[PDB]
């Protein structure tokens, strides 16, 4: 019995999520994006070097016999991208890609994964829009390649409207704090109630109300709001990668101005990319830290349940007639058997007569001097 | 391409090969003259077949671009198989190499003009029988030359005789017989030995 | 400043790194052994059930918060091997392989890794040396699809011999624990000493002063060690394996039977496969306890692999800013028709953002000259 | 244009050529291998001295202007090693390597070189298969030096097998000219025709279908073969070469009976070293007529070694032109001092004569801050 | 350099080694005291010679930059002898690992405070008599640590017991033996034999 949100990926599965790992990484690899692979571990000073609350209780503590200083199991790739990014990136553009394995202490949603596959893609040094529709892209060439019959929606959000309107607005941290749990659980009843005593209250409701509708968002908002620099240019980056989405991508988009998860991190625009009906995101991405950063990850083990490879061929070569062979005769299907394996095939050289692969499709068999394959 | 590669001959020899192919794991799915393709599936997934020119096969062989090859023996003689394995006489195309002249003309009192596809052959046979002669090359239609003097004699494959008879022309000396051969490139006989045998010992069955 | 023995594997490194994890992988898969991914973290229970105390303080612990139950951090794979193996297994033979990241406590040799990157096969269920033979052939052609220049030595060793000798000589703990470390220490002089005043003093001083000459090892020991059964067996399944590496694989194969590392889970032959001179092998395997149920396996640290791969040097391409942006929508949509047939060959091509994105490591630009775009290098 | 078969050798090649040159050369010197340098021309009395009809055909002819005789440029340096053995060699041991150019007329394979840098090595006065198994050792000594991944592989044959069965035989010349023919071209079927009419039929049939199993070889012959003296120990040679191929150098053998090139001038066991799936040889080697003088030796064309092959990267420094003239004398002195130190390590640095002066393929600048010469990578 | 490398402990153990060393091939040419110098050749020009701390000679070997050493068993067991072979008890500069209190002073009521050089030695020493301490790190004159309040007891090799009684302290428990031993790098032990086992077996005679 593994602990909860712990699976093992065994067989099919596990030779699916190789083949998953290896064809996305080599495709961010062709796009331009610098392969990177730090470890699992490190020293907290370095690893949670900015952190978020949740990002502490999510990383697994031990302590380094060595020095007797504390290290972390990674939950996150992104703050080892920055620190690498930092030492080697310099102040122009730079692109890098990674896959690993991360750790959480709780599983991030009802019934989630502990270990999940994180692989990711992140671009710094760039501010402008065309950035982030470079990622988006990738992300939808790579969603593509996998031949999926599940659709992807995608929820646009932005973070900057929110926080503007805090510093116009004047909030205090507590305020702050409950207009954020209203909004993560849309109460809008409690909010529309809350709204009344705050400053610029009407705009705070206004985001939860009628957020989705992001053509007309500008327009409801107050004179002070609508003056503001920074809300004016969000809400204009939310309706130019909403179009790109549709135009480009035929990709059903959501808004949703009151998404302030990853308050702490996030910068501007944030992504969340949803498979099916399934609760949990399947892509979060969006901007973050003077230098600039966006990017997006995934796990990689969540997408096993909706893509295919083709069948394997499992082959076994005869027990018997493989000893019948003199030494001439056992090289020779030796240097047979090296290009079947070439090709992919999966051949079982027998130990014993009952020696028999899991799934077997095709036997090697020898008739009048030749080894042919047979479907079983 | 982890399989073999089959280098045909593609007009008279083809013809003759395609029995000796089927015998063995080896047919073609289209057909050479009415598809536009060079390289060619068989029945076979490890073998693969190109359609060249008689005279291209010994040259994709011995550069390692084919495994093995159907050639004539007049080809292998003229092109010098010097890197390849000659493995099999198929005895398939048969035909012979000759001189010819036009019909009871006299040899003129000097060196002779000889007109050929065949450069080398026809140097080394003259040469085998003391002769010096001026060599002219050809690609086609040798019973022309001598009609309007181009050469005194011509070198070219014979098989009836009816085609030298038809222009006026009779054949001199028979300088040896030619038929189809199995050639093999060195390193693919080492390396895909495995893959080759089956279709040997059939070639080797079917005559 | 990350720990001792943790380091960043980036870049060129990186992508050799993924390659390499892949390409020896989809080798393994071939060769008919089934891939299986546990998890980095388990209950102690099961991850350490039956460990060794060296693998105990080698594995990290964390506690499990939905339970308050102790985890750790896998040091080793092989134990969650032999899970799965009892739970998907049955009687017959099974095959395993894997490649996943485990965590050390310390590391073993001088300025070791701490985080290898483990890769693995493994037999469950077959007795015979033949298993230990296959095994050999899976690595070696592993090995030798790596294109080194560096060259694999391989020591042979095999303990059931000291441990038969240890049992019908019936030595104390103590004594078994003294011969162990002079043994470990090459301690000839002293051995030849301890060895007058035992029973069968002579077989424990001719396993280290002959040992290497398994041909003539078994003329050269006592009457009783020569008719035991498994002492017998033991030395014919080295001289098995020996010629095999020989002839199959033109491997130099060295014999030590009087190394006992890991004394505690080998239960018969094993190997240890040295990369030219460095101390700690690069490949440890054998035979070990699969519950009765047979197994033998090997593992190694692909990262180790690092230093002694090379791959093809990469082509980094740029397309111009300027040239690209000039183009109407139908020559945008060839030209990147275009890029993505560079990109399906491996080409790296960079579309840039601004006149200034520059991918590191620029060998060509794809430029525009006369209604044509080539590939020009820098 | 160069003719073909004729090419430079530029830059990092060409110091890689003349690395391996002197590397190989002081490696056979210290095996106690005599160095010898003849000249590139002879008069043709003695650079072709019982030389084949190939060796004729492949030397350039010319003329002397002080004598009107006729020389050549020599294709082998072999023969001219007799020559100098005859002279100084007397009747013992002597050992003689080699490494010179030589030109031929025509390339042998597809796209070979007609000026091949020969590097060799022979053994004269010793009968014994112990000369060979030097030979051997010198060769793989001077292989492992080079740390390549390309794999060498060995194939073993042995002209007296064949020629003593013709000779037992009694076969007329065109028969062994046909038999030599399909034992070329591996025509098995044709070969087993020929040989049901020939006597001793069998035995040729035998060598072509089974001589690469040469631990039977001897047992699968007739009674008149296995009673010949010559045929025995020529098997036996064969065998105790192969051994010590696998087992000495871990090197993979075949065994080719029916190799018959050279059949005018090898007189019993030959060697071909291949290089990966190369078509031509890269080493050539076996038993000659030293002359009664026995002699076996190997060569090589040291030019093929460069694509096997690689150094270290060189460290090309280039001194600041500014920097370097506001100097004083002392300081001049100085950095010279420190400069010819660098040169004596290997680093290649320039002096700059302009300010514009640059190396190709440039490193390092060597440059002052604060009163200090150090060097910053560019 | 090619021959082997020999790493000697500077002080006490040097004196008793050098008649070991001249019964093999080596012998120093110059004096390690008068002489300013860090590498010394010897009578055999395939050995050199390091003069080293005593600590130091460990770290030496098992890194490689010696082949083998002389070093004393108290600095083995101190360092952790986990990568060198211990292939002979040279029998040389003979002593004890002690503790040692004031005279009659009696044993506080807590955890008592190690002063030692040979901090995993007093660690592992008083974890075997089931006692737990607090380990303070010295470098020299473990003598004086009780006698101002540094520690309850030390930790220190003893031979004749002079300079404790000297200083007014007493031995309390034997913890082991010690001796100089020969130790050898792994890597050098595989690739250097041919150098090494005439000096073993010279040794190994000399006692
Ligand atoms: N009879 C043959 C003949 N017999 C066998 N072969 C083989 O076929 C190969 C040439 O194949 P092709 O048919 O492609 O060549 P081609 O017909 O000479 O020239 P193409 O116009 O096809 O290029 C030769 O290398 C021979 O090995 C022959 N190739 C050509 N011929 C010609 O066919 C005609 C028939 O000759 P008679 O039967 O004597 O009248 C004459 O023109 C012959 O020269
Ligand atoms: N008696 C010894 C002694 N005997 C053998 N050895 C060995 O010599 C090594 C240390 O050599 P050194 O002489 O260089 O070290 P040191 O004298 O402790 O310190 P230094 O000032 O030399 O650095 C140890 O590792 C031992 O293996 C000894 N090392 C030190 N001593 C000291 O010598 C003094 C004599 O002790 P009593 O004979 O008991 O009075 C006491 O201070 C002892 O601690
Ligand atoms: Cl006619
Ligand atoms: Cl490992
Ligand atoms: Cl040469
Ligand atoms: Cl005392
Ligand atoms: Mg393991
Ligand atoms: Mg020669």
């Amino acid at each position: 019995m593994l602990p909860d949100g712990v699976a093992d990926v065994l067989f099919e599965d596990a030779h699916k999520q190789e083949v998953l790992r290896h064809q996305l990484t080599q495709q961010l690899i062709t796009h331009g994006y610098q392969l990177v692979s730090p470890p699992m571990i490190e020293f907290t000073e370095s690893l949670l070097s900015g952190a978020s609350e949740d990002l502490k209780r999510q990383t697994f503590k031990i302590i380094d016999q060595l020095t007797g200083r504390l290290m972390g199991i990674r939950a996150d790739i992104t703050p080892q991208i920055l620190r690498i990014d930092a030492h080697h990136g310099g102040d122009g553009i730079a692109r890098y890609c990674y896959a690993g394995d991360v750790i959480h202490t709780l599983p991030s949603g009802l019934f989630g994964s502990r270990t999940p596959l994180q692989l990711g893609a992140e671009i710094f040094g760039c501010e402008s829009i065309a950035a982030d529709i470079e990622l988006i892209d990738v992300l939808f060439s790579m969603i593509n390649s996998l031949d999926m019959s599940a659709v992807l929606h995608v929820d646009l959000g932005h973070v900057t409207i929110f926080k503007r309107l805090a510093e116009l607005a004047a909030l205090s941290a507590s305020d702050t704090e409950q207009l954020m749990q209203l909004y993560a659980n849309k109460n809008l009843p409690e909010l529309k109630q809350v709204c009344q005593v705050l400053p610029m209250g009407s705009d705070f409701y206004t985001l939860a109300r009628f957020g989705h509708d992001i053509a007309n968002l500008l327009g409801r908002l107050s004179e002070n709001a609508q003056q503001d620099t920074k809300i004016v240019t969000a809400i204009d980056e939310l309706q130019r990668l909403k179009a790109h989405l549709q135009v480009q991508w035929q990709c059903a988009v959501s808004i949703d101005v009151t998404e302030l998860s990853g308050y702490h991190y996030h910068t501007g625009i944030v992504f969340n990319g949803y498979i099916n009906s399934e609760t949990q995101p399947l892509v979060r991405g969006g901007r973050f830290d003077p230098r600039q950063a966006t990017g997006f990850s995934m796990d990689v083990s969540r997408l096993l349940a909706h893509t295919q490879l083709d069948a394997p061929f499992i082959v076994l070569i005869d027990y018997d007639a493989f000893n019948n062979l003199d030494s001439a005769q056992r090289q020779l299907l030796l240097q047979q058997v090296a290009s079947l394996r070439q090709q992919g095939y999966r051949v079982t050289m027998p130990l014993t007569a009952e020696d028999m692969p899991v799934g077997l499709t095709h036997r090697l068999s020898l008739a009048d001097n030749q080894w042919r394959l047979h479907a079983v | 391409f982890l399989g073999l590669t089959l280098a045909l001959s593609k007009g008279r020899i083809l013809e003759e090969t395609m029995p000796l192919l089927r015998a063995a794991g080896v047919e073609l799915l289209e057909d050479p003259e009415a598809s536009r393709k060079l390289i060619f599936p068989t029945s076979n997934p490890n073998v693969r077949v190109l359609i060249l020119r008689a005279s291209d096969v010994p040259t994709y062989v011995e550069h390692g671009a084919a495994d093995f090859g159907v050639a004539g023996k007049d080809v292998l003689l003229e092109h010098g198989a010097n890197h390849v394995y000659e493995l099999l006489d198929l005895k398939i195309a048969q035909c012979k190499l000759m001189t010819a002249g036009v019909k009871d003309a006299p040899l003129p009192n000097r060196r002779l003009r000889i007109a050929t596809k065949y450069v080398n052959v026809a140097r080394a046979y003259f040469a085998s029988q003391g002769q010096q002669v001026d060599v002219i090359k050809l690609y086609g239609s040798m019973e022309l030359a001598p009609l309007v003097g181009l050469g005194d004699l011509i070198v070219d494959v014979v098989d009836t005789g009816n085609t030298l008879r038809a222009n006026g022309l009779e054949a001199r000396d028979h300088i040896c017989d030619v038929s189809s051969r199995l050639i093999v490139n060195q390193v693919s006989y080492k390396r895909k030995f495995a893959l080759l045998e089956p279709i040997l010992d059939s070639f080797k069955n079917s005559i």
